[PDB]
RNA sequence: UCUACCCAUGUCCAGGGUGAAGUUCAGGUAACACUGAAUGGAGGCCCGAACCCACGCACGUUGAAAAGUGCGGGGAUGAGGU
RNA sequence: UGAGUAGCGAAAGAGGGGUGAGAAUCCCCUCCACCGAAUGCCUAAGGUUUCCUGAGGAAGGCUCGUCCGCUCAGGGUUAGUCGGGACCUAAGCCGAGGCCGAAAGGCGUAGGCGAUGGACAACAGGUUGAUAUUCCUGUACCACCUCCUCACCAUUUGAGCAAUGGGGGGACGCAGGAGGAUAGGGUAAGCGCGGUAUUGGAUAUCCGCGUCCAAGCAGUUAGGCUGGGAAAUAGGCAAAUCCGUUUCCCAUAAGCCUGAGCUGUGAUGGCGAGCGAAAUAUAGUAGCGAAGUUCCUGAUUCCACACUGCCAAGAAAAGCCUCUAGCGAGGUGAGAGGUGCCCGUACCGCAAACCGACACAGGUAGGCGAGGAGAGAAUCCUAAGGUGAUCGAGAGAACUCUCGUUAAGGAACUCGGCAAAAUGACCCCGUAACUUCGGGAGAAGGGGUGCUCUGUUAGGGUGCAAGCCCGAGAGAGCCGCAGUGAAUAGGCCCAGGCGACUGUUUAGCAAAAACACAGGUCUCUGCGAAGCCGUAAGGCGAAGUAUAGGGGCUGACGCCUAGGCGCAACGAUCUGGGCACUGUCUCAACGAGAGA
RNA sequence: GAUAUUGAAUGUCCUUCUAACCCGCCGCCCUUAUCGGGCGGGGAGACAGUGUCAGGUGGGCAGUUUGACU
RNA sequence: AGGGCCAUCGCUCAACGGAUAAAAGCUACCCCGG
């Protein structure tokens, strides 16, 4: 009855954010990839 | 003593409980408390390491002295309270000087009686002094292994050890549960047996009463799926991880405390 | 961000019934035990809404719905729900 | 192609006017119907312009459309006091030095960050097409400043200020029953209306109304303190006149800190039934305005986690108050005048604006939540308020589904009384074999309940009174086929077997007889414990210490010993038997609604 | 068990002190700090831990396999 | 040193033309094809 998606902004920015991609070594790789492809929206 | 509930239900049939006879107050000492939060048996990596723990009633840590460095000051007893963390029940002592403190309560203590802690203190019922002054053949508790640390052994409810040999700087003691040992010289020791000794006469009565204490259920190894246990599906005893625990001593083959153990319990 | 367990801090549970320990006067005995009154208000207690389950039957199965609706059923101050 | 076929997604509308090229579907009116512990109002997460006005008729609305949560142009969101930041901290996260590791990296001290919690100054009315504790009109409160005016202290033998430090305080569980109030809800004064055309009423008749803030002065139920006073002080790193500790005098009243509320003032104010204009860019708006009291009932809210009981013993830090260290030459206390930043603010929040692909019979924290009968937030009908649910017309065939009634028999049907019928509400009488003495037990089985009169009964609550409110139990009488006259509410009884019990688990697959449980029993562990996670540092075990911890096997209690006995209690348990009952059946027949 | 970390005297590997080395013991400063280390004290000590090197225990942990006829 | 050439020794490779220095069972929870 209850679905697998219930929205929230805090829990989004705190996990898929930019300051949490950039605070690692692999997250920086994700950013470099998505800049290589050419994407418009790098991080959530 | 203990009181036995009347069976006006199914889940309150065998249940008995302490009667809290000796408690003299229902409030703690506000200036001697510290916070304490549950852990659930979870490591510093969040990974569950010990099973069968977690969840209960909220508690708080009550300051209790275990070194008794305040020697040469006669102090008296004021109250005897309840302590959720220990098994015995602690006592609040006010010194004649002004500083308050907590101590373990021996068997039979009475509010008013002063307590000494110096080397020249005379053996009584609630005093603490170095072992190289205690007579031979006396009951004692709250013992310590390195002089200057604080009691660690025999700090349970009802327990008591026995001091019977005094060699060169190595007065040897008999801990609870046999295992006669030879602890160091200058360490301190409390004279007397600890209190609230009926603590081994309690029916927890019902399944939910353990959960108030913080003990989660246990899943038996005989009912398991094949790929966790050598009992699952459907010789030598084993363990969730592998241990032949039916007569294998787990104490180290070689250790550092070997020169100080004279005879062992060995059942 | 669904679901399992745990940690911190909040919040919710219409009404009704039974009547334990104890206490005060009685018999009551050596006081007791033990039998009577009044007072008291325990409980993984009882009947039952909100809430939580999804046990039964029927209807739906190119469904209103990729698991629901109607009529019953269990718990409902707790090892409770959120 | 199937095919102009299946579907058209719970539900009450009808008629009269209007605009329009065009109307079952849009607007206005009048009756009628549905929700009313919500289908009412207010405010979170989330959404992001959906909000208001003027145009529109390509596409989207399961039909239509002149309408729209759709398209095109404009417009709209105002804060010293509300929520968040220039305040504080929990779990957790980051982490200078530092410790580990082939490297990448892992852990962690000081120190920070982090509300779901603690601190903290504003209320009542009015108004626009669209905002209101923000704008406007009344009255307020808080912090900080001094070109200013008063008053009183001060001269280093010192008036004042005062910690980043020490104390006090903030400061905390669950249940139960009193008390005292008030929000709310109903009679008697009073006020404006009214006179009824269907037989009757100037009547003990009918309709509607009615009050009021924060703040500032006064006093107050209650409450706690377990009494305050003096002196001396090996402790609170230093200090102390504060706190703590001890011994002396009176204390049972002085004092202490708290408080729900109530009476004046705010208020020569503003709301208020209801009257009523212009015409206006064709309003029930501008405008005017009566009375505005006592009585009865009363919380699920407040005093207040206050009191009592119990054990499973119930967060931290800051604002605040004091203490000296320390600063010092000018200060304290009133008035008068000033200063007060950033972010959110419309609108939907039980819904066609959020999550489910859809305008989807689903899901969505909290705060209020009225009346009659009632124990009640149950049940039926209604108030304030909201709604007409987005395809229709007519015909009343077989058949499918959801409902109602039935002759005579009643389980004869079937693997199996699956399903449906009967009982159920209060009050009295009465209540067995067994029993782990509590239970079994609402056991089983019996009887009464409507209206009127004596009756404002006996009696009870409130008040001086008058007057309101709750009410047994008895007599006499009246009616019906029938009096818990409708809706909502246990079917019972024997005999055995299993599991002690409450609980958890196969929800996009089945439940018990499976898992767990209180208790028993074995075994390891002397504390840097054993055992666990990690390469290791670091941790859980535990701020624990053999009456304590980790690992196995079994499962209450009582007898009889690692065998066996006892069902009492409890099951959406299992297997047989009996009463009441019924369209399950002999054997089917009419009627209603949806589809066809 | 072997080896290297690894000190000194009687005894033949017997007694023996400690300055190597180890302390999840006490005090003081860096420092406002339960981390870390610097100095003092106590306890133990040629042990213990450690690198290499020579065996056993090792479903603890892996990789795999087990013909044709009918 | 070792190697070659010439006589010659080592096997139930017994599945005997010999895939090797050496190899067991369960899986209508199971997974993929003719």
């Amino acid at each position: 009855m209850k679905r697998t998606f219930q929205p929230n902004n805090r829990k989004r920015s705190k996990v898929h954010g930019f300051r949490s991609r950039m605070s690692s070594k692999n997250g920086r790789l994700v950013l470099a990839r998505r800049r290589r492809k050419g994407r418009k929206v790098l991080s959530a | 003593a203990i009181k036995k509930y009347k069976p006006t239900s199914n889940g309150r049939r065998g249940m008995t409980t302490s009667d809290f006879a000796e408690i003299t107050t229902d409030k703690p000492e506000k200036s001697l408390l510290a916070p304490l939060h549950k852990k659930g048996g979870r490591n510093n990596q969040g990974k569950l390491t010990v099973r069968h723990q977690g969840g209960g009633h909220k508690r708080q840590y009550r300051v209790i002295d275990f070194k008794r460095d305040k020697d040469g000051i006669p102090g008296r007893v004021a109250t005897v309270e309840y302590d959720p963390n220990r098994s015995a029940n602690i006592a609040l002592i006010n010194y004649a000087d002004g500083e308050k403190r907590y101590i373990l309560a021996p068997k039979g203590i009475q509010v008013g009686t002063e307590i000494m802690s110096g080397p020249e203190a005379d053996i009584k019922v609630g005093n603490a002094l170095p072992l190289i002054n205690i007579p031979v053949g006396t009951v004692v508790h709250n013992i310590e292994l390195k002089p200057g640390k604080g009691g660690q052994l025999v700090r349970s409810a009802g327990t008591s050890a026995q001091v019977l040999g005094k060699e060169g700087k190595y007065v040897l003691v008999r801990l609870n549960s046999g295992e006669v040992r030879m602890i160091l010289s200058a360490c301190r020791a409390s004279i007397g047996q600890v209190g609230n000794e009926q603590h081994e006469l309690i029916n927890i009565g019902k399944a939910g009463r353990s959960r108030w204490k913080g003990i989660r259920p246990t899943v038996r190894g005989s009912v398991m799926n094949p790929n966790d246990h050598p009992h699952g599906g459907g010789k030598s005893p084993m363990s969730p991880w592998g241990k032949p625990t039916l007569g294998f001593k787990t104490r180290k083959k070689k250790n550092k405390s070997d020169k100080f153990i004279v005879r062992r319990r060995k059942n």
